[PDB]
């Protein structure tokens, strides 16, 4: 989901070193959230593992 | 996607200029070759004279 | 002579036209336009 | 002489009408135009 946040936001006609640069720095920004969060619980869906 | 539809207007609106441009270069081109037969349809008047 | 360099020159003015409107209509949307159909059509889901 | 003087002076037309098109080609998109894209682009951002 956070490619297609991506290439919608990149997808303009003019394309400079700053916007693209920004658009990379959201980019890292999403990645870095979903990167960071920990398991707290689990379920196993079939009786035997 | 008002973002990205007013680029994709400002883009299918230059195209439409290369279409007008290149319309215009070639009535300029086959004028000159107008005058070419010109020309010479003088040159034969002249002859005539 | 001189008038059929006209006639041929001007034939290819005449193609130049037909080619780039072909080209237009072949990839008649872009990476562009249909990447606002998706996104407008996002905002439609969120209803429930 | 005179058909010669038509032929030229129409000329002068298409070529104002060459240069004009492409002098609105080569500079496409002016000051304006992508200040309302950089403008419009800048409140994507305020979502996170």
């Amino acid at each position: 989901k956070m490619m297609d946040a991506l290439l919608q936001s990149v997808s303009q006609s003019q394309l400079n070193a700053d916007t693209v640069e920004d658009a990379f720095m959201s980019y890292l920004t999403s990645f870095e959230q979903v990167a960071n969060l920990k398991v707290i619980s689990a379920y196993h869906d079939n009786i035997n593992n | 996607a008002d973002k990205i539809s007013q680029s994709e207007t400002y883009r299918r609106r230059r195209q439409e200029w290369e279409i007008q441009r290149n319309n215009a270069e070639a009535e300029l081109k086959q004028i000159d070759a107008q005058l070419k037969s010109l020309a010479v349809r003088r040159e034969a008047a002249v002859l005539q004279k | 002579d001189a008038e059929k360099t006209v006639l041929e020159k001007s034939k290819a003015g005449a193609q130049s036209r037909f080619d780039s409107y072909g080209k237009l209509y072949d990839e008649n949307i872009n990476a562009g336009e249909n990447q606002a159909m998706t996104l407008r059509a996002s905002a439609a889901g969120l209803t429930t």
